């Protein structure tokens, strides 16, 4: 996964050279930023259920029509899959927070996203609404830097969806 | 002998690359390629197949 | 049965399905699973080196390292064998990365490692691997390249690879060649993946001519046959037994 | 690549003989039914997204084990590769249906597919099941009469079934 | 072999796409004009003996010098394999007619023609003469579309021999 | 390639689970103790020529047959390749030490190394001995207490030893 | 690639020693007879079309099954491949004659040729027969007294025969 | 030159993507570590004259034969060139400290070092001894992390020499 | 290895063509130059021990400091390795004389020379002095074409070191 340490190692390895001061300072920045990111991930994990339920209902609020019979948001299975997908997004965002890089989101959600959504007729706007929700509440669940890392990762996912 | 070709693209290459998709990172259109005589025939017709346009061929 | 009935009816269907969806699979397969099996994680995830006309010393030296690692098949090139004039021409902008690759494959380094102590089958599969990042898709490629070298020579046969539409569509004058055939390519023959796996020897493998047996071909029977020859019997087996 | 005409020509050349009159009659019959064959191929082409989506839905409902965390179609890129492979195999079945011969499907698509899947760790039984589900979904659009003159095409349906079965038995 | 169906399938495969409208209508045209082509094939198969003998004698007339002793055409074996080669050419012309493609001519005759003729010292003008005689006969034997269909392949072989 | 964090994440994904509190505590400990890891990686990097020279001297002092005519480091080219190998392995051990994970040794440094040496004819026991000597010569520079704040780095020494031993055991 | 000189040098390097006086005498005699050797190589090169033509004519007079439909040299592409192969083998026999060593013949031509021919369906007995017939034609041309100085060249004749025999044995 | 920021932006550009958390954290590490580096730069610049003279004396102590006539170090011009070269190394070490990268050293010293030294028959052990002296005297008048940075850059130069 | 014969054969092979007059002439020149070259090789083989001892003593004379304690010439093992290395160079020079090409020197000595001398801290100037001594002595052991052949290979090795 593309993280600070991993890109450091990969760039040094592609040039066949040891780890120098530049890369060690990048690693130092990662190790220092770990504390805000890890406790932001802690906060996001502790509140996963409320976040996911609020996100699903926010999607149903901004897209009322999907709830009606005959289209995507109708049925117990479809809404369980909505909840599962939003939980997937939250899970990989917390993963990226912990790993200090967009790696987990890049490799698990963003690689192959458009093809899969197109094949299954899934609107990226639903997930954008859910992630804007999660963004809004992660604003008040987090303070200081932790809010900052959480929102960089959430906005990275949103940008990937658009 | 070696000759220098000045290559430009004004839509044909753009149409082809929009159909096919951007496959290697995008680059500026105008550039100069030096070609020996032995490969002078293919490269130019290659530049013709890609829809590229040449403006000057210099013999040095 | 009582626990099954409490899990079935006592609770609403929505969370029941929700948690059933996120249960772990019996396949315990990470995202890198499958790439790790074939040994191609690094060869897939390494950066694509693109070298423009203006560049810095670090970018130039790193691009040189990548070029020598791929184009010479992860074989050691000593300081005496390194081409200084070609590096200078590439540094000035007189030749592109493609022209540098063309010069390198015409060099005594490449010839002595991949041409002179080999059969033409080995040279052809090896040039496909090194210059196109993919394996030969059929026996027609073998016949075409053997005929081309026999009638026109080594340099024409190198120009066939480097002037190919494939090379320009994927590497195109500025990017170092990389291994393309670990992902599905359009037009691929469903065996070019297996053949690139059989050509690739991991990240620490090389295409040296210094192995005990020598420099010998790998894909002759698979190419000429077009497969393993067990598929009809696989079709039989997928019937009754 | 081999179609019915090139296959007949290859046999005739092996014997060293001109094509017999009965062979010419079989080839003329093939050309006569060619318009119905082209209709079948167009039915497979125009309805490809529907067929793939239907077969994927039924495959992933049947064995949810594949789309769960850890499954081989779980992450977006592996699910995308799954859909891509189904697209590829259906494309090759359409090629084989137009040609009248399974040589293209066997040569370009099936010889190495199974050990590709084994190397990657892909479950080959599930791929064969997906091909069977595409068969079932494709026969529906293959028999659709809208915008097409009614007529008998049972030989075409049998041939397409044998191509899908060739694919499924080669993969499994 | 390279025929219309093979060309359209290989083009669709190289682009990774289904067979579009143009390829299907080209295949439709191939299927329609199979009838004249199969008619020409059956006609030229029926009259293979007269055509081959006449082509051999035409070659001997236009090259009277090949028959005297010490020349290439001297001898019964060279006679017989003159007839054999012209029979091959006619067979592959019928194959191309049936296939509605020059693929059989390309693969079984043209690929390797110059090297083989040069090695065994065979004048391509000999076979140009024989194919020209066969071209003169097919105008008598065939009519309408059938005549043109056979003429295309005979002209293709004559061009290749040049 | 993986570091410790991505390895924990990958092991958590197979469970369909968020990272646990104990896992987050372990990763917080890893990062909080990261400055010592950076010092150790700098120690390996800055003394790499010394490490390789010391190990090479000892290796060719114990095993004279490697540098005799017929030995596998005999001519300048084979000796040069030997020195390249030692430098590469040490570089990758430093990568692994920075990452906290051995995934970069498995995926890159040792991916096909045993097979390389086997095909070449290289005595893998001598290669493992060279790696052991590099471990012995690298522990000294890791344990050097000058220019760094004093502290307990026994875990870093053990981890580096495991990386060196992993390389040695994968060779032989 | 090797010649007699490089081969002797490689053996001496394995022994770790200087070239002995007997070895130097052998190589001096070789270089002394090099003018005759060049005559033999030129005899092979100047008469190569005649050699290949004679071998092909005799081969296809002996084995008519090779040029019939179903034969391994039936169409022009297969006959051209046959003649091309014959020229390639003769050319590597000439290279080995010049070098005084068969290393280039083994490494380049006969490297995996038996398996290539087996996988192609090429009858290797017939390839060996073709190589024997080229050997005969060549032996006629290398023994020609015209345009040279008469002398004893039996060593060259035997060496060329060994090269042809080694080619035919490697193939079959 | 190869700094933290430049490597960040080059990696981001190579993928054709914007700058995100996995790059901003590396830049943050650079900005955090800037203060010790600039302080070390001041310390090394203020003491440059004594450092250079002491380094030259260390070279002449470790390699006495160099001073004898017919050797490289004999003569005032050669010794002035020695002082100039040690000053060059010290200056570029200060640059590398300031830029938080090996870029100044790589671009101005390392690139072409071996060929230049071989052509003029300059022994790299002379410069290794001078840099070792500079390292020792950097053990004084630098404290804590600034000393760590200076020592890392000096060790980079030494590793490049050998 | 790269000899006259081997480059000839490799040129014809890479061009896919038989050996023509030009390459036969190159080979002829090789076979002629063999007599002086083999005579030079035999002369250098007879006097190898005296040449090695003289070269080692010349190395110690021109670099008196190396034999001092703490440097590379101190100890019996180090001087034994000196004698071994001079023997290696002489042996591969005679190999290149016999082979009529730089192939033995390029393959067995020159390939890897710089990396190895750099790793083990061997000064190329020691070997250059030893080879210059051997050059002077073979100036007295040989004459005529033997002398120029031996000198050409010797100072090929010398330029390789410098
Ligand atoms: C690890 C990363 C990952 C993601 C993100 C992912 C999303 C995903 N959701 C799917 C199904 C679905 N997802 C939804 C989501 C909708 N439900 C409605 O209530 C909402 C409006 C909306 C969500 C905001 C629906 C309706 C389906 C069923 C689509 C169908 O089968 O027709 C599918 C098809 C496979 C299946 O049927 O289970 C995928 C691939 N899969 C992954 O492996
Ligand atoms: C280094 C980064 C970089 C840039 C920026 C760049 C610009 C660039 N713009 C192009 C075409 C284009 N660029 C534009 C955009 C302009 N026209 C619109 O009206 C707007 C006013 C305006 C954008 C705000 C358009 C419309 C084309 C298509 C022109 C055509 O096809 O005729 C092309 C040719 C693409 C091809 O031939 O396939 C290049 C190379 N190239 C680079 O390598
Ligand atoms: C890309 C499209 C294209 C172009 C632009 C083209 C023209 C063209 N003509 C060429 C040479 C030539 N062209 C001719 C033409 C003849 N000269 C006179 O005798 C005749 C009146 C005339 C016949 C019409 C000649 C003689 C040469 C050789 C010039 C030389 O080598 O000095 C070459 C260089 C061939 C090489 O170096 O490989 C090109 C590119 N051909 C193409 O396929
Ligand atoms: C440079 C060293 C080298 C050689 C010589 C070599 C031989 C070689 N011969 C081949 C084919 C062939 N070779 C032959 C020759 C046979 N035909 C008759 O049976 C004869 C008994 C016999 C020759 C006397 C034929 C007919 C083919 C056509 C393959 C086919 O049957 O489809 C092929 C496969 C590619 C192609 O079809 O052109 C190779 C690689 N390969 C090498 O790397
Ligand atoms: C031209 C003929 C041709 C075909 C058909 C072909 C298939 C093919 N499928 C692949 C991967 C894959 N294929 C699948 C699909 C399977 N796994 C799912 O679970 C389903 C059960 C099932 C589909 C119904 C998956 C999931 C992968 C990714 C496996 C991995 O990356 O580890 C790959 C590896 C390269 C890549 O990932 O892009 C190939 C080459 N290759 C060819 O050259
Ligand atoms: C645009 C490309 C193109 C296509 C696709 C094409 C096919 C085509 N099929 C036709 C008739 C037909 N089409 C079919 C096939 C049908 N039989 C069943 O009803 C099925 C629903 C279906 C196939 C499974 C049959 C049986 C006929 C009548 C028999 C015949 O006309 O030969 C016709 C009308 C011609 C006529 O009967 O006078 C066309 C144009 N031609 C083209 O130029
Ligand atoms: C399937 C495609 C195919 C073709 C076309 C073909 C032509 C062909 N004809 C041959 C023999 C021959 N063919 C001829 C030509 C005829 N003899 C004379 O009476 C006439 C003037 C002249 C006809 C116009 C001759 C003279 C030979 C004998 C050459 C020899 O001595 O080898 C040979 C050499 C092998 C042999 O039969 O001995 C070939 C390859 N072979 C093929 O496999
Ligand atoms: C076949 C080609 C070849 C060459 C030329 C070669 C040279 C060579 N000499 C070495 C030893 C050595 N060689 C010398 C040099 C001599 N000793 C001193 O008495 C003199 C001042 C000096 C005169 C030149 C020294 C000092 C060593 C010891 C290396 C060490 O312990 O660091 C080594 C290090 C490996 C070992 O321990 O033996 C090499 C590679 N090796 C080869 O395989
Ligand atoms: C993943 C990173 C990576 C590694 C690790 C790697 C190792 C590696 N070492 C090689 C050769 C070699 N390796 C050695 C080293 C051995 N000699 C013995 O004396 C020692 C005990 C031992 C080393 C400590 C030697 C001597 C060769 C040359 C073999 C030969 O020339 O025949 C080769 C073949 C390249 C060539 O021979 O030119 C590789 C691939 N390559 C890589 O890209
Ligand atoms: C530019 C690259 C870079 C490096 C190298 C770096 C190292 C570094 N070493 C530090 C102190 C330290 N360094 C060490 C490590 C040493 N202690 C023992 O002597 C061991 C022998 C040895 C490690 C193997 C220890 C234990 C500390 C104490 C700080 C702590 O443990 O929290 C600190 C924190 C200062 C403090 O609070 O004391 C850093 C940031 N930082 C960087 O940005
Ligand atoms: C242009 C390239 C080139 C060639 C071709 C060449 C050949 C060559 N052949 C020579 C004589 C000779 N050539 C031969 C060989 C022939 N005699 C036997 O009858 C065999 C039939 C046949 C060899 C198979 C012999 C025996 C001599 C006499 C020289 C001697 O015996 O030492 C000579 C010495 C001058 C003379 O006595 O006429 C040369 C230079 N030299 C060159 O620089």
């Amino acid at each position: 996964s593309r993280t600070v340490i991993t890109e450091v190692i990969a760039t040094a390895d592609s040039q066949g050279r040891f780890l120098n001061s530049t890369e060690l300072q990048a690693a130092f920045g990662r190790f220092e930023r770990a504390v805000p990111a890890i406790e932001a991930a802690r906060a996001l994990t502790k509140n996963q259920d409320a976040l996911v339920k609020g996100a699903v209902q926010a999607v149903f609020k901004k897209f009322p029509y999907v709830t009606q019979p005959g289209e995507k948001g109708y049925g117990d299975s479809n809404q369980a899959k909505c909840a599962r997908d939003i939980g997937y997004y939250l899970r990989f965002i917390t993963y990226s927070l912990v790993a200090s890089g967009t790696g987990p989101l890049d490799d698990y959600v963003i690689a192959g996203l458009r093809e899969v959504n197109r094949a299954f007729n899934l609107n990226p706007l639903w997930y954008i609404e859910a992630l804007n929700y999660i963004k809004g509440e992660t604003g008040k669940l987090l303070s200081g830097q932790s809010k900052t890392e959480a929102l960089l990762y959430i906005d990275h996912a949103i940008n990937a969806l658009s | 002998r070696i000759y220098k070709i000045t290559v430009s693209e004004a839509g044909a290459y753009a149409t082809n690359k929009h159909r096919t998709g951007y496959r290697a990172p995008i680059r500026q259109s105008n550039y100069t390629l030096t070609v020996p005589y032995d490969r002078f025939l293919p490269e130019m017709i290659r530049l013709h197949q890609s829809g590229a346009k040449i403006v000057n061929v210099t013999s040095v | 049965f009582l626990n099954m009935a409490k899990d079935l009816t006592s609770v609403s269907r929505a969370e029941w399905l929700a948690k059933s969806y996120t249960q772990p699979s019996r396949y315990q397969q990470t995202e890198t699973f499958g790439q790790e099996r074939i040994g191609a994680v690094g060869a897939i995830e390494t950066p694509r080196i693109n070298l423009r006309a203006p560049f810095t010393s670090e970018e130039f030296q790193g691009a040189l390292y990548a070029i020598y690692r791929h184009i010479f098949g992860n074989t050691y090139v000593m300081e005496s064998e390194r081409p200084t004039t070609a590096e200078s021409q590439l540094k000035d902008g007189r030749i592109t990365v493609r022209g540098f690759i063309r010069l390198l494959a015409k060099s005594e380094v490449y010839k002595s490692r991949f041409f002179q102590k080999t059969s033409q089958n080995r040279f052809i599969e090896l040039s496909h691997k090194l210059l196109l990042g993919r394996a030969p898709y059929d026996q027609a490629e073998i016949s075409y390249h053997l005929d081309l070298w026999n009638t026109q020579g080594y340099d024409a046969e190198i120009d066939s690879y480097v002037d190919s539409e494939e090379y320009l569509d994927f590497f195109g004058e500025d990017t170092v060649p990389y291994f393309r055939g670990f992902k599905y390519q359009t037009g691929q023959s469903a065996e070019g993946f297996n053949r690139l796996v059989r050509l690739y020897d991991g990240w620490a493998g090389s295409d040296t001519d210094r192995n005990v047996g020598g420099q010998v071909a790998r894909l002759t029977a698979n190419l000429t046959r077009g497969g393993s020859g067990l598929e009809p019997f696989i079709v039989m087996a997928n019937s009754r037994r | 690549m081999n179609d019915v005409f090139t296959r007949a020509i290859a046999q005739a050349d092996l014997k060293g003989s001109f094509l017999l009159e009965s062979d010419l009659d079989k080839l003329a019959s093939f050309a006569k039914e060619g318009v119905k064959r082209l209709d079948a191929v167009a039915a497979l082409t125009n309805n490809a997204p529907a067929i793939i989506s239907d077969a994927a839905h039924k495959l992933f409902a049947e064995q949810q084990e594949l789309i769960q965390p850890g499954g081989n179609a779980y992450p977006h890129r592996r699910m995308a590769a799954c859909l891509r492979d189904m697209e590829i195999i259906l494309r090759y079945v359409s090629y084989a249906l137009l040609a009248g011969d399974a040589s293209v499907l066997d040569d370009r698509c099936l010889n190495g597919l199974r050990e590709t899947y084994n190397a990657l760790g892909t479950p080959t039984q599930s791929v064969a099941r997906a091909v069977q589900l595409m068969k079932d979904a494709a026969m529906v659009h293959l028999k659709s009469t809208a915008n097409v003159t009614v007529g008998d095409c049972s030989s075409l349906y049998s041939e397409a079934a044998t191509y899908f079965d060739k694919a499924a038995a080669s993969i499994a």
